[PDB]
């Protein structure tokens, strides 16, 4: 199989093993659940996005260990979470298709086709609050449970990148999808013209939304000495003005670390700085 | 290069030294076999990451060097000089003497496993293929080094480097060495990672340059530098990766003096600590500990020729922590000593605070509160009012403040307050200034923190515009929150009240009206259950004897007596905490007993309607706490009796509560 340099992770094999876990359920787990309900939740659901048109799957994500299948996909979730769900949102737009290939009269069979969707799995493991977070948890899952405190308005992201040059016209848009932005050095739009002045005409190129959230633990049994500390949050998608300052939080979010600059006006750098990243918030 | 770059011969050289730990491998037979090479096993095994390289194994090791009469150089010496120098030669002695393949990890159940051998693999690999950098030590440790100094009597036996100096005395030659001061620990950070790899790549040749870190500041390098994606006419951009960067624990903590070895004159001044390894989050304010760790300066590199001549600003670096003074699991013997013994009423009244004359009544007014409990488990939407409040009042002359705080600090989770600092509008939490780290937390007062417990607080007439609000919004039912500009939400409120009103000037005047010195009768009167007092009267007999009883306690340094067996205050916290653990219901012929009480509650209370003495007019919210505190006296003496006799010890508490101020 295609193996990768950063990852161990497999190839499309978690396309097929979603598929015969996802249509032949119908109903599992009730193994833990022992007390003594014929169609699976994601079954009619999935036809119901369809008829919605909506972008976000709520994943429970506490199948694949209810099933006997899946537990390599299990234990990669828990390890390389950023390839693994962009592995999941090429297979739920093809899995549409494997709807969609049925009957040819469902919204004309172009537009649900365009528009990407997202999942979002959540309540996956335990945590239990914040004086356990160790420094080798690099790229894992973490289950907090705290309370928001402040916000702040939008700032913008960079994911597209505009330029223009003084020729009477040249509209380039080079992308970045980096912590680096790559620049020409040669004309272009003639076949004689010198090394130009690139111009950077900002307020053309596009940008989505981010929004940084500062978060403060919930008090929960500290021993009567320990003040609750701080952590920051960092979210992508329209889950934006949902996210008020103010009640209780239980969110479900990856780990990042970034770099700092020490002098304000040099890069050079180193007690670094962490921060989550929200898949999905409740 | 000349002027004075060579040094003077110095007959301590470090060559003499490294071949004395080559003779660190297995030779140390006294102490199944090779002791210290058995903790080897179970690190590499995965499962802790602190090797402890003491003294002992050291002095030892020099004992039965008694006999071989050749020249072996001291030990403790060196590693009293310059104790920093002696880590980077002990870890390229370890290599050439670890068993690697010891244990058995196939897939999973290893963090970091696979890819690290991806990753040596995939430098292994490219060892050979031409047809080139080796690792830094660094990268391949897994594990960490620690030190233990020595105190005990093999300092008597044969002749230091471990008596534990203060921080006053400390800034001579003692710097570069290994030294342990005790304490006190305040300003705890967060542990945040650390860096001590690297891993650029530039994603051409995916060759990862390493390197060692360095201090606090530092620098990324070019691009056109390495052996394959260099060198041409097209270079990899680099950038860094994470997952291939190992990092490590640190957390900041500074120390204080211990307010009693400190001279006559000064302030005591601070220290700086950090750790490293595995010692994190052991530490805690307020710990009354002692540190041992090697010591060295650090520069400043920032504003270095203006300002910052030759100033040093020094930490100290930890290695070890000897922390101190610290449910039917081996403990139920001492459960069954109050069983078997019995005597609830009378010898638990004497065990909590032995050490005043007479008040046998107030004493046993506060252990039923001491239990409180779970007042019903209400189930809708009935937040129903738990755990009463006492208050005090009276001036006696016997220090009143040290009778109930002494309560307070063996009492469980019961926080102590005054007038001063954590006032009213501080008594919740809010908002402040912090360090250059995150600003605007939440700190808080005292009831933001001692939820479900004791509030014990005096000087009630101090700041008074805050506290007047603070009193009602805990007797209130849960609303301890923060109405400020920042946010507005609400945390709970579970506590019990222990107040002590201060007279006015001189006497409370017993022939004067009451309530001229307490200035809350909306607060009393009405959403109290029970009050007491302490007013001096003149009786020849009673202070005579309270006259020996002051002047007992300055001869001999003892107080105790009176036929007494005092005992230890974790009994009846395992008492309360099984007490706590029962929570009986009650029978039908209780509410039958309390409504003809309430009754000749009621009549007698219609008598009177004077401003003379009394108080109260027969609320039922004094007939609601009547029953708390019967389940309450019926919690801790559950012989599961909760019947006319089990009440009736209940109404001889208010009876004698009631009309303190009759004498």
């Amino acid at each position: 199989l295609r193996i990768i340099w950063g990852t161990n992770v497999s190839i499309q094999e978690c396309t097929t093993n979603f598929r015969n876990f996802l249509m032949s359920f119908k109903y599992k787990f009730r193994k833990i659940l022992d007390e003594r309900d014929e169609e699976l939740y994601y079954i009619k659901q999935l036809n119901e996005m369809r008829e919605l048109g909506t972008s976000n799957l709520n994943l429970d994500a506490r199948n694949l260990l209810a099933y006997k299948q899946t537990e390599d996909l299990y234990h990669q979730l828990l390890n390389y979470p950023q390839e693994v769900i962009s592995i999941m949102d090429q297979t739920i737009k093809d899995c549409m298709v494997s709807l969609i290939v049925d009957n040819n009269l469902d919204y004309d069979l172009d537009e649900i086709e365009t528009k990407f969707y997202k999942v979002r799995p959540y309540n996956v493991g335990s945590c239990k609050g914040m004086r356990e977070l160790n420094p080798n948890d690099i790229d894992k899952l973490i289950n907090l449970k705290g309370l928001v405190l402040r916000s702040t308005p939008v700032i913008p992201d960079m994911k597209v990148a505009f330029f223009k040059c003084n020729v009477c016209d040249h509209t380039m848009a080079v992308e970045i999808d980096r912590g680096v932005i790559q620049e020409p050095a040669r004309c272009e739009r003639i076949d004689c013209n010198e090394p130009n002045s690139m111009s950077l005409i900002h307020n053309r190129c596009s940008f989505a939304d981010k929004q940084v959230i500062k978060l403060q633990e919930t008090p929960d049994f500290v021993p009567d000495g320990q003040t609750p500390h701080s952590i920051s949050l960092c979210v992508y998608d329209e889950l934006v003005d949902s996210c008020r300052a103010g009640d209780r939080i239980e969110v479900t979010g990856t780990f990042r670390s970034i770099p700092i600059r020490a002098n304000s006006r040099q890069r050079v750098l180193s007690l670094y700085k962490t921060y989550v990243d929200v898949v999905h918030v409740k | 290069m000349s002027a004075a770059l060579p040094s003077i011969q110095l007959p301590v050289d470090y060559n003499n030294l490294f071949n004395e730990i080559t003779d660190f491998l297995v030779t140390f037979k006294q102490d199944k076999g090779p002791k210290y090479m058995a903790m080897l096993q179970k690190v590499a095994n995965r499962e802790l990451n602190s090797v402890i390289i003491d003294l002992d194994d050291i002095l030892q090791y020099q004992n039965e060097k008694f006999l071989q009469g050749t020249q072996a150089d001291d030990l403790v010496s060196a590693i009293q000089q310059n104790a920093n120098h002696f880590t980077e030669l002990f870890c390229r002695a370890i290599d050439n003497n670890m068993p690697l393949p010891t244990k058995e990890i196939d897939y999973k159940d290893d963090v970091l496993d696979v890819i690290l051998n991806q990753r040596r693999l995939r430098n292994e690999r490219m060892l050979s293929d031409r047809t080139t950098e080796l690792f830094p030590p660094n990268l391949t440790r897994r594990y960490f080094l620690y030190f233990k100094p020595l105190s005990q009597n093999c300092a008597r036996r044969y002749r230091i480097s471990s008596k534990p100096l203060s921080v006053r005395q400390i800034k001579g030659d003692f710097l570069g060495q290994l030294i342990t001061v005790r304490g006190i620990i305040t300003r705890v950070s967060d542990v945040k990672p650390a860096v001590e790899v690297i891993a650029y790549t530039c994603d051409q040749c995916g060759y990862e340059v390493f390197q060692e870190v360095n201090s606090r500041t530092f620098t990324p390098l070019s691009e056109c530098t390495s052996e394959e994606c260099s060198q041409n006419q097209t270079k990899g951009q680099l950038f860094m990766s994470t997952r291939a960067s190992k990092f490590s624990a640190f957390q900041e903590c500074k120390i204080q003096e211990l307010s009693q070895q400190v001279p006559v004159g000064h302030i005591p001044r601070s220290l700086n600590i950090h750790v490293n390894g595995t010692l994190v989050r052991s530490l805690s304010p307020g710990d009354i500990v002692d540190v041992t760790g090697i010591f060295l300066p650090a520069p400043y590199t920032g504003f270095k020729a203006l300002k910052a001549g030759l100033l040093t600003e020094t930490y100290l670096e930890a290695q070890f922590v000897r922390q101190h003074k610290k449910l039917t699991s081996d403990v139920e013997e001492r459960v069954m000593e109050l069983i078997t013994s019995g005597d609830v009423y009378n010898r638990l009244a004497k065990s909590i605070a032995p050490e005043i004359y007479g008040n046998l009544d107030v004493k046993k007014a506060l252990l039923l509160l001491l239990v409180g409990g779970v007042d019903k488990r209400v189930g809708d939407g009935m937040k129903i009012r738990g755990d009463i409040n006492v208050c005090l009042m009276g001036d006696p002359g016997v220090a009143k403040s040290q009778l109930l705080k002494a309560i307070c600090k063996i009492s469980p989770r019961g926080v102590y307050t005054t007038g001063k600092g954590s006032s009213g509008v501080g008594l919740t939490a809010a908002v402040m200034k912090d360090p250059v780290t995150d600003e605007m937390i939440l700190e808080g007062g005292a009831l933001v923190l001692a939820d479900n417990g004791i509030c014990c607080i005096d000087e009630f007439d101090k700041m008074d515009e805050s506290d007047r609000t603070a009193i009602h919004e805990v007797m209130e039912q849960q609303t301890i929150s923060i109405s400020k500009a920042g946010i507005n939400t609400t945390l709970n409120a579970r506590t019990s009240i222990l107040a002590a009103a201060n007279p006015l000037y001189g006497r409370y005047n017993p022939r004067l009206s009451p309530l001229d010195n307490i200035n809350l009768p909306a607060a009393l009167l009405s959403r109290f259950d029970i009050l007491f007092l302490m007013l001096d009267i003149p009786s020849r007999d009673d202070d005579e004897k309270l006259a020996e009883h002051v002047t007992y306690v300055h001869m001999h340094n003892k107080q105790p007596d009176l036929d007494f067996t005092p005992v230890e205050p974790s009994k009846m916290r395992e008492y309360i905490a099984y007490a706590k653990t029962k929570r009986p219901v009650m029978s039908e012929a209780v509410n039958d007993y309390v409504v003809q009480a309430y009754i000749r509650l009621r009549q007698d209370s219609k008598r009177e309607m004077d401003s003379k003495f009394s108080f109260g007019q027969a609320t039922p919210r004094t007939l609601l706490g009547i029953i708390r505190l019967s389940q309450a006296l019926a919690k801790l003496r559950l012989a599961d009796m909760v019947d006319i006799d089990d009440v009736e010890e209940a109404l001889r508490l208010v009876r004698v509560s009631k009309e303190s101020l009759y004498q």
